[PDB]
């Protein structure tokens, strides 16, 4: 919450009392807490009536230091899920001269919750089969679709894991999140193409053209028509076999069931056939950009942007060739349809190719191998959200994808929404050039920078991996999908219970909502404890200070018990900054040692080796320093049930009494070196007793110091010195410049932050890479004011927004359970 | 779109209890041969069929919606003054049909678009088949390789129809496969004053959906005594004949009226072809009273008309 | 575990108390579980695949002895099933000029669970007794259909011989791990291919072709095409009769009856005869290749390299005539009616190549007539898919009881087919020993014990001494439980979805591979404590004076025998209790009754005396033999154990406060200090007439304070092993302070070699030489000055360590503040 004075400021909670445990059961972030502040609805739904394309940004009146109250000033939403490859430079568009920004998952199978063969798999044993071995008959008890020695060679040998429905349920989140651009043009906001691209007006009007491997530069048209996979040059291979007798002798155990309920008499009926050979084998299978008609600032260029989501650069998936079995309508002995395939159709697209497809070959005879990055391209325009939200609930009724659609969903989300980093300025509104590795730049809402690519595509280099992804075995996937075992997380719904995300128009709007909270939780973790970025960076294995390797090993998810995730530590003070800063808890999945089960999120996966959110300069030079600061703080300050004492706004002058400091009675203390000329803030007991850490201390939390801090390098001329006065091997902002937030293109009657108002204040540096501790300094005249307005006998004269806290309840709702309709009051009591 | 019932399972009854302890306790008191009580198929089918422990007890429901497709397609044929003749004017309506002559059910004479599906070497309308018949007496006769989709056709069957081979050809069209042949109903019609005698070809609705997923046929004959062999030919056969005289084939070349041997396919459609003009709706009467008092068939059909 | 400083060396427990009986629950310790701490691993530089192609290696920062952070440094994992018959020598690809490995089982009665008669051998009891002949001529049993004569025949015998499935279901777990290479190139480590032949990569792409007789050089074409037994001249027997009454009238005591679950297993149901045939009559039936395109270290030289999986070279089975008996079709030499008693007999699908008694007749089975056997086998030997094997354990477990049978026997195919080269003695790290040499190739067991290798030409003349006791299948018991006549107490019948999740799977060769690891971490503690100096083990049969060292290998092996029966060996139950206390995980076993008293039996109870131990090579090849018995480095030791011995505990990071210290008088040890000759001895136990000889019938005391403390010597870089007084021992010494070393594979991109003695074996210290005599470690007296002092615990000593999990970087300044130091931790459970 903001503050109205400064009683709530001091009367604020703390961060240790903040980052503790809770035992509460919270409702999931729905992203509808955000929405209901910064948009004109706040009741509930609307198709086409509300035009979120104009609705996009924090919006509030702002009062100086100066006592000037500016009218409509904005903040831009800074989080989006697309990397503009064609930049407006020059009020024209030309190609980027950026490389294209890629993740890379962890995906490996863990000790997921327990699963067990049901009544079906004890009476295919028990009877049938053991009845056999007396009768000297070799008959076929085919359960729905398949050979009694398909059923005969599954009900076998189960693996100890159970399956958890993840990497297939986060392709099915993900191609979602692509194929939910081409919705509209007020449905999806215009900050979201502006994040980046700053430079750059989408029009109402022509919506989104959500293509497929049409990217202008360094490659990224992987196989234009000749489609290859974009992480590895390669093309898979795709069979659709009737019985697993066909399956060559190689492969037979990576033979994937297709189950008989995803293809029913309902839809296209063999489009769910390509959303299931898109979720079991690889993500990407090729690279999907989104294209929108954009104009300039005034208005004269009208031309077309590429844009290339961030969930099509997400290498996830290994498994390259499928062999999908298909259910033989009822009972039929083994025999272009030879044992009564349903079907199997190549798409829509023509896609002259190396097997050189036509326009749409159906077939399904034995063997017979297609290439799978091409008949994935075949069904590349058809793949509408509705078609997947049917296909989620076709899904539903025979396994429960509830929980893991939503756990994957935030996953999607966590890796996904992506903010460029920030540019160090005085006032508000800051943002970099064109055609420069700056602007392009940018990092996740974990404060992490994305990697981009280093040579051109298809890609052989393989970078590091991110996040500890679990996935589908094939293996249980044909026994669980079949009725032959069961587990608590596979209890079967309805399509009532799928998530009210899937489907709906929604979605680039709410995720990049979703985001937000991540790194507020991120941003006070990284912020109770400054330790720049020059310390996180270089600290996994720097042989001084044997604290700071335990904060960075201990924060990543490096460690196991039984062959299942430990998830990390200090991701549950993440998790307990989240749940107990926003009364909502966060999508777990679960995970067990053995009898006891426990529970990781996105909070706890993350994975070693990458930068860390560095700040610009308006130079475009790097200021590795202050701490990983990356959105501006009116997010992480006015989003937010109960924000910790050292993030706090600086009160409005109401009376005589505007902003205040903490002094020597809440057990602090003046720093003052050698030199009488620089003097530092109420700093710690332990300040002047320390000048260097010792190698297992750290920067102790707190947060009267830190607010104390801030509440100096807010004066405007600052320098960030030492224990007596000397510099530091970080790279410091030019003057007294804070990182300020991206500026976008303004409307009619709307203005610019003023003076420190989108910016990030809350990164205190106190520990540089060299162990020493980093004190701000101010001369002995300009620190006369901070002293006593720490000792509560003057003011200093802060900006501020001019908004109010209210932070509803939840929903539960949120257009994903409208069950009121008349015609099932009446079909009530058969539910 | 077919599916299992798994509804009302199977009991098994003082019978399969009987024979369950001569197989448990392997009391093996039997010989070569003998056959079941008065029903002649063989007393080894215990080891085979008693052997089975299948929760799939089903239902009549396909095989009397495809035997109840076929009394509505030949109720054309009954007097041109018991149907309607707005029914032959609901969409040709510059048309009027006349009374004397009655309607002509005919199979495969469809002029237009195809539909003379093999008009005469019959195939399947909904799909490049023929399929295949062979009548066995027993399971160790088949092609070794469809013995868990061999079905028995009880002597009760045999005993329906007074033919009693117009009873197993309805017993080969409602257990295999609809609809095997494209049937026609050609009526006389007039124009609209009486100018322009002529007959329209029309095409039941009823003959034009796809119910069945079975083209494999094995059926198995009772045997009339206790005791590749075509010399002792009812070694387990009355008989088995080809239609009346509507031959009109092409590949494997089908009016030989008698022929049964030991193992041997037929194409079923052409089967099917020639007794295509036999299936009377009251030989379908009979067929269902003799249905009646060995399955319960009461409710079963009101669901399945 | 690693040892973030010394206070966790010294709260270490004791190999006594870590060797005592436990009587716990003690799951079994899956490779599925051992993946995982070889992947989840600490590291910033780890770029972290998640296939198992690139999953094979311990990766990790090492922190070196003056205080340096090595990045991505990778330990080899060292244990293969494939011996290279083509060496990639002089950049391109020889065969090999090297013999092949060869073992062999003893096959023994089980006596152990008899035969219960059942109701129905019960009921025809008294059909023959009181002569109560109501039968026929043609009458076959219920539905399963061979005949109501057998009760005149197989039902009459009275046998207490009641067995197992101990090696039908060993050798049906050998062909399953051989081809479980044909899966996917993906899906199998590349290390596993350059364990022995370290200049190679192979290639993703096409996966491994598992082919038969297809080896160039030494034999081993055991007829290429006209096949033969590689363990003895001959080619069997196979005549697939109905009846008893049929047989040769020479063997009816050795038909075994095909019941038909087996032939209703396998949709095919004549892959199921063939799979049957295998099961019941000799491994191997032919000599098995793995072929794999590899190529050269930077790639140039693409070719294709020739395997030998360790599992085809196991000699299990000793029953060459096969008379199996078929069932009847129905109640009813005559090859006119052919199915008298015979669904089909087909001979292979294309795979025909024979030569004498030419066999590609795909159909022929008459009456009675006998055909080759290996040939048979050799149609039948493209078409033993791991699905196929899968379901064919799941009617074998709806018969018989297959679940806790094979956990046993998948456990010991990995206790002697996961094999590893020796060791080389090295300064630093990463040493191997050429391109073709005998010393290569030279490789071992999990057991610490050196595999047998062939000295004659395939098929072999003179067979050698056996290996490990196994117990047998015979065709009395099977042919009385395959008909209801028998029932046992480990025979109950199972579900489909018991069959052990190994069967079937892409993962079994990685998983192998992974449980032979925590096998020699066990073998390996046992023969560290006392130092009995490898040609002590060796010549503890060829010359011995001793009573002691003869003592030592007549109980540790099993060497004795009551009658029929697996007697389990003393000193190896130590072993197990070295993996139940170590690993808090218990080893599968069969159960088994000695003397009427229903014991359990491990394979670190089963094997047998003799052979060679693991001895170390040096760099230019010659025997070192003066250590202990080691195959693997310590971070395997160390990494891999829930609680560890204190002798053998990982070294602490170099330059913090309580680093490296030893153990002095304090703990009650000693001081040796030959001083005249400027040679001092570490902190060592007391005497007590062990001073220069041992008793006659005494060996080294088990200490820990003193192995460890020697080891704390080995370590400092110019070590002598001389003697009491300070003279030679008659063993084979290493040339400088040069401890044996891992096995070095190739690096790939972003990723180091150890540094320094990190990955080597410190553990082996001598300490009892071959003569009885005790070995002594020693410095020098000016180079023992700091180590004394460490023992006195007046310095601390700088050794390089593995950064791994709770292992930290110690700055050189340690400029160390007060206490507690709790920032996010007291927030965490602490």
């Amino acid at each position: 919450p903001i503050s109205a004075d400064f009683s709530e400021v001091e009367n604020a909670p703390s961060f240790l009392s903040l980052a503790e445990n809770t035992d509460e059961v919270l409702k999931p972030y729905t992203g509808l807490e955000i929405q209901t502040i910064i948009t004109n609805i706040v009741g509930d739904a609307n198709p086409n009536q509300s035009r979120i394309f104009d609705q996009d940004r924090l919006r509030g009146n702002q009062y100086s230091a100066g006592g000037l109250v500016t009218q409509n000033a904005v903040s831009a939403i800074p989080f989006t899920n697309l990397i503009p490859r064609t930049i407006r430079v020059g009020n024209i568009l030309v190609n980027s001269a950026n490389r294209l920004q890629i993740t890379e998952t962890n995906v490996s199978e863990y000790y997921s919750n327990p699963i067990i063969a049901t009544k079906l798999s004890e009476m295919i044993s028990d009877q049938v089969k053991n009845n056999q071995f007396s009768t000297w008959r070799r008959d076929n008890t085919s359960l729905q679709g398949f050979n009694a020695f398909d059923i005969a060679t599954i009900n076998t040998a189960i693996l100890p894991n159970g399956l958890s429905l993840e990497s297939m349920l986060l392709k099915l989140s993900l191609l979602h999140s692509i194929k939910a651009m081409n919705v509209d043009a007020a449905s999806i906001n215009r900050s979201q193409y502006q994040v980046i691209d700053h430079n750059t007006v989408p029009t109402i009007g022509a919506p989104a053209v959500v293509g497929v491997n049409n990217s202008p530069v360094f490659g990224e048209d992987c196989g234009g028509n000749n489609p290859v996979y974009p992480f590895g040059g390669g093309t898979g291979a795709i069979a659709f076999h009737v019985t697993l007798q066909t399956v060559p002798d190689e492969r037979k155990s990576y033979a994937i069931f297709v189950p008989p309920a995803i293809l029913q008499a309902t839809s296209d009926a063999n489009e769910a056939l390509a959303l299931f050979a898109l979720s079991m084998s690889e993500w990407p299978h090729a690279l999907y950009t989104v294209t929108k008609q954009t104009t300039d600032l005034a208005g004269a260029n009208a031309g077309q942007q590429v844009f290339i989501p961030t969930q099509s650069t997400i290498h996830i998936g290994g498994r390259r060739v499928l062999d999908l079995i298909i259910p033989r309508r009822e009972i039929a002995p083994n025999p272009v349809r030879p044992q009564a395939g349903p079907d199997a159709t190549a798409g829509a697209i023509p896609l002259a190719a190396g097997q050189l497809f036509n326009m749409n070959f159906i077939g399904a005879p034995a063997f017979e191998e297609w290439p799978l990055t091409s008949y994935l391209y075949s069904w590349a325009g058809r793949f509408d959200i509705t078609t997947i939200r049917q296909y989620m609930g076709r899904l539903a009724t025979m396994v429960g994808v509830k929980d893991a659609y939503w756990a994957a969903h935030e996953l999607n989300v966590a890796l996904s929404q992506v903010a460029p980093k920030m540019t160090t300025a005085a006032g508000g509104w800051a943002a970099q050039a064109a055609n420069s590795a700056q602007q392009s730049d940018v990092c996740y809402s974990s404060l992490l920078t994305v990697t981009r690519s280093a040579a051109n595509f298809p890609l052989a280099n393989q970078p590091a991996a991110d996040m500890r992804v679990y996935d589908t075995d094939p293996a249980t996937w044909n026994k669980v999908a079949l009725g032959l075992a069961t587990a608590a997380n596979l209890v079967p719904e309805q399509s009532m219970d799928v998530p009210f995300v899937v489907g709906d128009a929604r979605t680039s709007f709410w995720e990049r909502l979703q985001a937000i909270p991540m790194c507020i939780a991120w941003t006070m973790y990284y912020h109770s404890r400054g330790i720049t970025t020059l310390a996180w960076d270089n600290a996994y294995t720097d042989n001084t200070n044997k604290w700071l390797q335990k904060m960075v090993r201990n924060t990543f998810s490096t460690t196991q018990s039984v062959g299942t995730i430990i998830p990390a530590r200090y991701g549950k003070i993440v998790c307990n900054l989240y749940k107990n800063m926003f009364h909502r808890a966060p999508a777990y999945v679960a995970t067990s040692v053995g009898g006891k089960e426990l529970h990781i999120t996105h909070f706890e996966r993350w994975l070693p080796g990458g930068t860390y959110a560095n700040v610009y300069s308006g130079a475009g030079a790097v200021v590795n320093c202050f701490s990983p600061v990356l959105i501006p703080d009116i997010w992480c300050q006015y989003f937010t049930a109960k924000l910790p004492l050292f993030a706090g706004a600086f009160p409005p002058a109401q009376g005589q009494n505007s902003t205040k400091g903490f002094n020597s009675k809440q057990g602090l203390m003046i720093h003052r070196n050698q030199n009488n000329n620089l003097v530092a803030p109420y700093l710690e007991k332990f300040a002047d007793n320390s000048s260097y850490f010792p190698v297992g201390q750290g920067p102790e939390i707190n947060d009267m110091a830190t607010w104390n801090g801030r509440l100096w390098m807010t004066t405007g001329n600052v320098q960030y010195l030492d224990y007596s006065g000397a510099a530091i091997v970080e790279a410091v902002p030019p003057a007294g410049e804070l990182p300020v937030g991206k500026q976008i293109p303004l409307l009619a009657g709307e203005n610019a932050p003023i003076e420190l108002t989108n910016a990030a204040t809350t990164c205190v540096p106190r520990y540089s890479n060299d162990g020493r501790r980093i004190f701000t300094y101010l001369t002995t005249a300009q620190s006369v004011i901070p002293v006593q307005a720490c000792n509560r006998a003057a003011n200093l004269a802060r900006s501020c927004w001019l908004l109010s806290n209210v932070y509803a309840e939840p929903a539960l709702q949120a257009l994903g359970d409208e069950v009121e309709d008349a015609f099932d009051t009446l079909t009530n009591s058969s539910f | 779109n077919v599916s299992e019932y798994y509804s009302n399972p199977i009991i098994a009854t003082k019978l399969s209890e009987m024979i369950s302890d001569q197989v448990k306790n392997n009391q093996f008191s039997t010989w070569r041969r003998d056959n079941t009580s008065l029903q002649g198929f063989n007393a080894f089918d215990i080891a085979t069929i008693n052997t089975a422990i299948l929760p799939n007890g089903l239902s009549l429901e396909s095989m009397l919606l495809k035997l109840s497709l076929l009394h509505s397609i030949k109720a054309m044929n009954v007097d041109a003054a018991s149907i309607n003749r707005s029914q032959y004017q609901v969409i040709d309506h510059n048309t009027v049909p006349t009374i004397g002559a009655p309607a002509v059910v005919g199979v495969n004479n469809s002029p237009v678009f195809g539909e003379d599906c093999g008009g005469n070497n019959p195939v399947y309308p909904f799909g490049g088949g023929t399929g295949a018949i062979a009548f066995h007496v027993t399971l160790q006769t088949v092609p070794d390789e469809r013995k868990s989709y061999a079905i028995f056709v009880p002597p009760a069957i045999l005993q329906a129809t007074s033919d009693a081979n117009e009873a197993l050809a309805l017993f080969a069209l409602s257990m295999s496969e609809w609809p095997h042949a494209l049937y026609t109903v050609t009526k006389q019609t007039t124009d609209l004053a009486g100018a322009n005698a002529g007959q329209q070809v029309f095409i039941p609705t009823q003959s034009t959906i796809h119910i069945g997923g079975r083209r494999v046929l094995d059926l198995i004959i009772p045997r009339r005594e206790i005791a590749a062999m075509c010399m002792v030919r009812p070694q387990a056969g009355p008989d088995a004949t080809a239609g009346a005289i509507p031959l009109a084939a092409g590949q494997l070349f089908n009016m030989n009226f008698i022929g049964a041997p030991a193992f041997e396919e037929w194409p079923l459609t052409s089967y099917l072809y020639s007794w295509a003009g036999r299936f009377d709706i009251t030989t379908i009467r009979q067929y269902m009273g003799r249905l009646a008092t060995m399955v319960g068939v009461k409710d079963a059909y009101w669901a399945a008309h």
